RNA sequence: GAGACCGAUAGCGCACAAGUAGAGUGAUCGAAAGAUGAAAAGCACUUUGAAAAGAGGGUUAAAUAGCACGUGAAAUUGUUGAAAGGGAAGCGCUUGUGACCAGACUUGCGCCCGGCGGAUCAUCCGGUGUUCUCACCGGUGCACUCCGCCGGGCUCAGGCCAG
RNA sequence: UGAGCCCGGGUCGAACGGCCUCUAGUGCAGAUCUUGGUGGUAGUAGCAAAU
């Protein structure tokens, strides 16, 4: 037995990206949300068959928010004191190698984790086997 | 996983490459379309025989209605053109891969033209702009088929 | 002054302090008990403190610090070295943290019982990797994937592969390599060979 | 001033016996087509993985040359994966008889 | 136990959710002819032989008559009859020892080198066998007694045109 | 001599040929334009041909860094592959098909024997630092105790989904 | 919830990031917005000043 802690079922309200309006017919619009203030924006007004605005209706659980789908939390490390911080926290929180991480102290992260039984979500980073 | 079509050997092709070369785009482009796929003496006397008042070369997408005889009949389109420098400048480039590929040591009575692509070069600045082109054409041999041999008991 | 320094590392500034976007503060200190950053695991807001922790000899031990000591860093922590048998060595956290917070003596017994099971585990995991043989390497730097990729690239122009497999063949087929009758090649081309 | 080659190999340098070559992969391999057909490439040789399920007993490169000297088998391949693409051959020699198995090659595939 | 708990893991607190005995539906009695709905045996007539526990049913269609072997099903994917075979005769002690919730239960070079080979189709029993031939002995008995049933479970119940199971009588 | 300034559409119009090129009869007006590489080692030579162009080949750590030169976005374009359509396309919710990609619990602990080796074991000896009662070395041995390692035996706990 | 943030793969070649405070020339879809680049029209109209 080694796995996240019991935990209540993950729901996620909304699995879809809240696209800005009229975002996929001009280049010049990025598809991150901002919100209409036009008067006559039917986006805005909320008329049938249109895009839905976020709202805090759509929050998640605050037992099962910011966990990842195996049940773990994210932690992001630079270093291996960075690992040995999650000792008491091997269930509830998962290793996340930052990305300019070089490739000795990855294997240094990785190693130190597996012995502290923490799980490392891009192990198989810039490393490899040898027999 | 999938693995993408591996190229052909360098050693079965050919290449041939002009760049910022003084000929309309559009018009190369269209004739260079023509000639793909085409076996290389069927497209030198093509390219022979465009320079020289006989065939026409028809256009699809930047098509301009200007001529509509009956050349365009074994194309089935009804716009036909004979551009003529760019014709000059596909047999440069084909002779030149000929040489490459006698030099490298091919069958020249086998080669296919396997791609040829005419991209946009930089504008000439002289409002009047001039469309200069490159051209990338990369022939191959024709491929060789090798009868099997009937499996062994064992 | 506790509750003043408190004030000062929880709302202004602690060098020990990781703050994370996932609703959770942690303390990077050595000699936090658990390394959340809270009230009650603070190892400098709270004068008297208890932790539990492992040498690289492998000995565990606990450290204590009492406040008539405070104004003395060097003297912070008195070291007790605690047993190897787990129900003792709970019970040796039981009699040192006599009249201890609760919150410090559970908190002692669970890093005790992590650092044994964290101790198993490693001679388990070091038993496993000495049996397979396995061990992880880094791959190939990109100026050397690049050096190779390059240097690959011209190999295999200057191999002229499918030339030197065919030369091959016929320089094999002309000193019979094949034999009198040979099976490869036809009767009439073995003819024309001679 | 080859002699050091046969006295250091001498069981690579008494004609060869036919060989028998038993391909696997790494631990929890997932190039079973890839290391099929590198076992297609070689005659007489058999695929066989490594781990089957999951969560199964890890079996060593050693473990597995035993096994396979045992049976008779003259040389085991390795195909080791990275970003599920073949990366690297690793070729150990069984031997026979009373020699242990003798040198093994690592080498990397790339294209 | 052994170990103090290293982190808060909160325990579950007492359900109160007890374990009654299974209720039947009054149509299964031992003996009643069941039209099997699902599995590999669809749509074959067996025998109920006795009622288990959690909605298990313990049934056997005479293998001699139609292959179905003694076998467990759920209530749920079985018809019953009115047709009812006395079973005078056959043991109940061997039904109550088959009807034990064990009777349908059960690293080195070989163990390496069966990997990715197909497992072998399993034999049957000696003894199982003989437990099977002892039901089945004063079943069929009974049955071949009975006027025209042993056709009746040889034969695979099926659906035809027009045939309505809302208006039917079963 | 400096700065909580600007960083090549910014900062003086001007980081470079800048009051230059260029415009106006004239008074005047007034730009754009930086970055190869550590080092030119700036591509010898063979071979097409008339090109500010190629193919081999070479230098370099690298030439998909070749004086169009650090990186190299988007608009727009060409080659190849896949799919759809010809009385608008595009969007929201929900399944399906095809292709591609990922890979679920990181999958453990406790007891009972036998052997071995260490110790916090020995009211064993000697030494060092100390918060002066706690730690750390060196040498002895296994009567007791406690840890590990190896060979057997047993129990338990385990993630998700259906009935 | 979201503005956003973190990781993988490729390219690349010399600097950069989190946190607590401080500071501002600090956040763009539009202004017949400014500068640069690039299109359909269109290989069309026409061979006209320039080229
Ligand atoms: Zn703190």
């Amino acid at each position: 037995m080694v796995a996240a802690k019991k935990h209540v079922p993950i729901v996620k309200k909304r699995t879809k990206r809240f696209m800005r309006h009229q975002s996929d017919r001009f280049k010049c619009l990025d598809s991150a949300w901002r919100k209409p203030k036009g008067i006559d924006n039917r986006v805005r007004r909320r008329f049938k068959g249109n895009l839905a605005m976020p709202s805090i209706g759509y929050g998640s659980n605050k037992k099962t928010k910011h966990m990842m789908p195996s049940g773990h939390k994210a932690f992001l490390v630079h270093n291996v004191k960075d690992v040995e911080l999650l000792l008491m926290h091997n269930r509830t929180y998962a290793a996340e190698i930052a990305h300019n991480v070089s490739s000795r102290k990855r294997i240094d992260i990785i190693t130190r984790a597996k012995q502290l039984g923490v799980k490392v979500t891009n192990a198989k980073a810039k490393v490899t086997t040898e027999v | 996983v999938r693995y993408a079509a591996t190229e052909i050997a360098p050693t079965k092709s050919a290449r041939a490459r002009g760049s910022y070369l003084r000929v309309s785009f559009k018009n190369t482009r269209e004739t260079a379309q023509a000639i793909n796929g085409w076996k290389l003496q069927r497209a030198l006397t093509f390219l022979q025989n465009v320079i020289d008042k006989k065939e026409a070369v028809p256009m699809r997408r930047y098509a301009g209605s200007t001529g509509r005889t009956a050349q365009g009949k074994q194309w089935g389109v009804s716009r036909a053109r004979w551009p003529v420098k760019s014709a000059q400048f596909l047999i440069g480039l084909l002779k030149n891969a000929e040489a490459n590929a006698d030099a490298k040591g091919l069958d020249t009575g086998n080669l296919i033209i396997k791609h040829i692509q005419v991209n946009q070069a930089p504008k000439q600045r002289r409002p009047y702009m001039s469309n200069p082109c490159h051209i990338e054409l990369i022939l191959t041999e024709a491929e060789e088929t090798v009868q099997k041999s009937e499996a062994v008991v064992r | 002054s506790d509750e003043i320094v408190w004030q000062i590392i929880n709302q202004q500034f602690c060098a020990f302090k990781l703050k994370t976007t996932k609703g959770q503060n942690f303390c990077r200190n050595e000699y936090s008990v658990s390394g959340l950053c809270n009230r009650q695991s603070c190892p400098l807001a709270n004068s008297r403190y208890a932790t539990v922790r492992q040498s690289p000899k492998g000995t565990i031990y606990l450290y204590i610090k009492t406040i008539e000591r405070s104004h003395m860093p060097s003297k912070w922590w008195e070291k007790i070295k605690l047993s190897q048998n787990y129900q003792k060595a709970l019970e040796q956290i039981d009699q040192r943290l006599q009249f201890f917070p609760k919150f410090l003596i559970h908190k002692c017994k669970q890093r005790l019982t992590r650092l044994v099971q964290v101790a198993i585990r490693m001679r388990r995991i070091a038993a496993e990797e000495a049996r397979l043989g396995e061990k992880l390497v880094p791959k190939m730097a990109p100026k050397i994937k690049k050096r190779e990729e390059a240097r690959e690239r011209k190999a295999l122009a200057a191999a002229k592969l499918e030339r030197t497999i065919e030369r091959e063949l016929l320089d094999r087929l002309r000193q019979g390599a094949y034999g009198d009758q040979p099976l490869n090649c036809n009767p009439q081309i073995w003819k024309k060979v001679l | 001033l080859p002699d050091s080659l046969t006295s250091q190999f001498p069981n690579l340098f008494e004609p060869p016996p036919v060989p028998k070559i038993l391909v696997t992969t790494g631990i929890n391999g997932t190039i079973h087509k890839e290391a099929e057909e590198i076992a297609s490439i070689f005659p007489n040789a058999t695929y066989i993985r490594r781990t089957a399920h999951r969560y199964a007993y890890k079996y060593s490169v050693r473990e597995i040359a035993k096994f396979a000297k045992n049976r008779g088998y003259t040389a085991l391949l390795v195909v080791q994966e990275d970003q599920k693409r073949p990366s690297r051959l690793v070729v150990v020699h069984l031997n026979g008889e009373g020699v242990p198995p003798g040198p093994t090659l690592t080498y990397t595939i790339r294209n | 136990q052994k170990w103090y708990p290293a982190e808060d893991e909160a325990q579950p607190k007492k359900v109160r959710k007890a374990v009654r005995p299974w209720t039947p539906r009054k149509s299964l009695q031992p003996g009643t002819v069941l039209i099997l709905l699902a599995g590999r045996f669809r749509g074959k007539r067996v025998v109920l032989l006795k009622c288990l526990d959690q909605g298990v049913l313990l049934v056997t269609g005479p293998f001699k008559i139609n292959g179905v072997p003694l076998r467990r099903v759920n209530a749920r994917y079985v018809i019953a009859t009115s047709v009812k075979v006395d079973l005078t005769g056959v043991d109940q002690a061997k039904i109550d020892e088959v009807a034990q919730p064990k009777y349908f239960t059960a690293a080195s070079e070989e163990a390496f080198f069966k990997q990715g080979e197909k497992p072998q189709k399993k034999p049957v029993s000696s003894t199982r066998a003989a437990d099977q031939k002892a039901i089945d002995k004063a079943l069929i008995a009974n049955i071949k007694k009975v006027d025209m049933l042993a056709s009746y479970l040889a034969s695979s119940f099926s659906l035809r045109k027009g045939d309505k199971p809302h208006l039917m009588k079963f």
